[PDB]
């Protein structure tokens, strides 16, 4: 009778996973956007006598660190990290989220801010003349030019700090932002260095990493296992129902 | 009314009334003016629970279609009237999308409610029989 | 309503966004001045559900915690401002720009608006006008009998009179640059109004203090890249197609739940 | 009691209700997991339901004691 | 839907302008005749209030 | 997904290539105007880790 219950752990548990792929797979064309790959993990039930139930409890393990492909728009502060790589920000509690959206915008008053809640590099936000022309190097650079005056006169304005962390070394925070795991910090510390050798690729910008195909096939097994846990469902409530002729008379 | 009876009926009357506003919004979808001359504009159902006074909890009552407020989307036609300066016609607001996967969801509420109903149903037989 | 029929509503309602931003970005070549729109897209919030465990690291273990998440909304529509092409119109009046800058423009309610558009004309009193009857700022005021009009690469308007050998000076035509150019209102007509997040209007003369220069003769192009838009129309289209099939599996998998 | 799970959202910054960041509260509610709670009701239901017949008939049983 | 109103916006601008092409082309040898170009413009735009 | 970005990154070089040509085409019988060469360059590659 109570295995109804551990079949109803499945099928709601499912559904999690289906939410996971909708949200995964909404985000297609979302700039630097990161797949949030799941998984189900089996939880055994240790007991008394007999252990023969175990749930289906639904899990995210983390992201897809698989870089998404590059659409060249040649915008001169769209930014492509190699792999491996994050642009760090300043969050809006103000911690260094990490992201791969490299699409850089400028305020009237020189904020360079990827989607705001700005970007964090050699020092505080950075910050450039309002008259920006900007201009964003290979190693991260950022020089400017103001429109009217020679143009040898690009003197470097700034530098845009990049971090090398992936996969098990860094998870989600309820926003776009990644942060490291806790884990990942009684080690390289609480805020990373530079990495001097993580590289920019200008004009460039990174989509999404949301596989399709592997998506489509999560959807079709996941409907499949939830019509499975129906059928387990409708056996046990007919076993009982039968069943309850025992007592009476 | 008994008190389960109570709450899936008004469960499946209000989803009732939800996919009406819902069908009439998909059809009224490209309909250019309505009887006064006037855009028409999209409905929505806003569901409260019902039984406030006492455990304050069961049932739901929808009293109150209202209108929902997105800008009414405008097409340029300077020869039809009903076109203001900078003629514009009105072009009701409705997001069809939004309206079949709201259809949709009705009609998945209104199934799961007439299912509860059939086993309380089934339930409430036997229990009559309660000795005799 | 369950998480996934919405998440996938409105991954649908993003493509749809998104096609409407590509469709109006089409039909807008032939446009002078236009700048080419891109939609840009953001997650929402993710629900945490189980916070993750802590890596014991004795062996391998998945890192298993649970966040859902929901959403794809439609957080900006930039305007990318690059140069667009110039053609020929033999057209006196006609005027394309060198650079950054706008004209600006008083609107019949009293407030200042900027075009990048150069199909000026005179109306029946002598004023410089775009082409839609906007008096363009500050007023030039042709005299009625010119034999030819002459716009210089810094704006200064002169026109030539039957007898004098000497091109009257008759106005000044000057720039508009902003200090954040893709943060102005578009309000349609080839007009923008300046904003909070574009900050105060900076007036100078052509070719001065940043401001561009002046191309008499000659009108700028939409700055619109069909490949661009072509591939967008299919990425939609296939993206659309993607999200239209998790809302069947979702509503299937709910069917089979109501039945029993 | 009331239940402690987190209150999904959702995204619709055209309705009010929606706070600054617009979300729509959307009440808590695991549709499948209810649908197996109302079906275990009803079937823990019949089961007593038919304990009392049972016991009502063992009694009037009793009764019959001697004669 | 609005991408199909768009997009039939823009077919008729492009039919337009031909239009003008060919009335252009065909008044070739007439006699003092000016030629045309049609100027376009964008319409209204319709915002959407971020939270 | 993926072959449809790299494939518009391929239109977009023949693209600036055939800008190019053109200009170098049009301004022949501009005196003194050096023609122009657009070199082009393969994006960051990706690193697919083998066991």
């Amino acid at each position: 009778d109570h295995a109804i219950y551990t079949a109803m752990g499945a099928a709601s548990q499912t559904l999690n996973q289906q939410a996971v792929t909708a949200s995964n797979l909404a985000n297609a064309s979302t700039p630097g956007f990161r797949a949030q790959l799941n998984a189900l993990r089996a939880v055994p039930v240790d007991g008394l006598s007999l252990a023969t139930r175990t749930l289906v409890t639904a899990s995210t393990p983390g992201a897809d660190m698989t870089p998404g492909q590059l659409d060249y728009t040649s915008r001169p502060l769209d930014v492509a990290l190699q792999q491996d790589g994050w642009l760090v920000v300043q969050a809006a509690d103000g911690a260094e989220g990490y992201t791969r959206n490299g699409n850089i915008q400028v305020g009237p008053t020189g904020q360079l801010t990827i989607q705001g809640h700005p970007v964090i590099g050699e020092g505080g936000p950075i910050t450039v003349p309002e008259g920006s022309e900007i201009t964003i190097a290979a190693d991260g650079t950022i020089s400017a030019l103001n429109p009217g005056d020679p143009p040898n006169t690009v003197a470097p304005v700034g530098r845009l700090k990049l971090v090398k962390a992936e996969g098990n070394e860094v998870q989600r925070s309820d926003d776009g932002l990644f942060r490291l795991t806790a884990e990942a910090q009684a080690e390289r510390g609480a805020v990373l260095a530079a990495d001097p050798s993580i590289r920019i690729m200008s004009g460039v910008l990174e989509g999404s990493n949301v596989k399709p195909v592997e998506a489509m096939t999560d959807m079709i097994a996941n409907a499949r296992r939830f019509e499975m846990q129906m059928k387990v469902i409708t056996s046990v409530d007919e076993n009982e129902g039968r069943a309850n002729q025992l007592l009476s008379m | 009314l008994l008190n389960i009876f109570d709450i899936a009926g008004s469960a499946l009357a209000a989803q009732s009334k939800r996919l009406n506003v819902a069908a009439s919004n998909l059809a009224n979808a490209d309909s250019v003016t309505g009887p006064d001359g006037q855009p028409y504009r999209a409905k929505q159902v806003v569901f409260q629970v019902d039984a406030a006074p006492g455990q304050a909890t069961g049932g739901v009552k929808v009293a109150s279609v209202i209108e929902s407020q997105a800008p009414e989307k405008l097409v340029y036609e300077p020869g039809n009237p009903l076109a203001d300066a900078n003629g514009y016609v009105k072009m009701p607001n409705v997001d069809v999308v939004g309206e079949m996967v709201n259809t949709m969801s009705a009609s998945r509420s209104y199934q799961a409610n007439i299912e509860v109903l059939n086993t309380v149903k089934s339930m409430m037989l036997k229990t009559l029989t309660l000795g005799q | 309503m369950i998480s996934s029929l919405w998440i996938a509503k409105t991954g649908l309602d993003a493509q749809q966004t998104n096609m409407d931003v590509i469709a109006n970005n089409l039909a807008n070549v032939s446009t002078n001045g236009f700048k080419r729109q891109r939609a840009v897209f953001e997650d929402l919030l993710y629900q945490t559900i189980r916070q993750p465990g802590a890596q014991s690291s004795e062996q391998t273990t998945l890192p298993s915690g649970l966040q859902i998440g929901t959403g794809v909304r439609p957080v900006a529509t930039e305007r990318l401002h690059s140069q667009g092409n110039l053609s020929q119109t033999n057209n006196s009046k006609d005027v394309a720009i060198k650079g950054q800058g706008f004209f600006q423009v008083m609107l019949p309610d009293g407030t200042s608006a900027y075009t990048r558009d150069g199909s000026f004309q005179v109306d029946q009193n002598g004023q410089l006008v775009t082409a839609g009857g906007f008096q363009v700022q500050p007023a030039i005021t042709i005299p009625a009998n010119a034999l030819s009009i002459t716009i210089g690469r810094d704006g200064v308007v002169s026109v030539t009179q039957q007898g004098q050998a000497a091109p009257v000076q008759v106005g000044q035509l000057n720039l508009t640059t902003f200090m954040n150019d893709t943060g102005l209102e578009s309000i349609g007509e080839n007009l923008y109004i300046e904003t909070q997040s574009s900050g105060a209007p900076n007036e100078s003369t052509p070719g001065l203090n940043g401001a561009g220069l002046l191309y008499q003769g000659y009108v700028e192009t939409s700055n619109v890249n069909v490949a661009e838009e072509l591939v967008n129309m299919i990425q939609v289209q296939r993206a659309y197609e993607i999200n239209s099939k998790a809302v069947s599996t979702t509503d299937q998998m709910l069917q089979k739940l109501t039945q029993l």
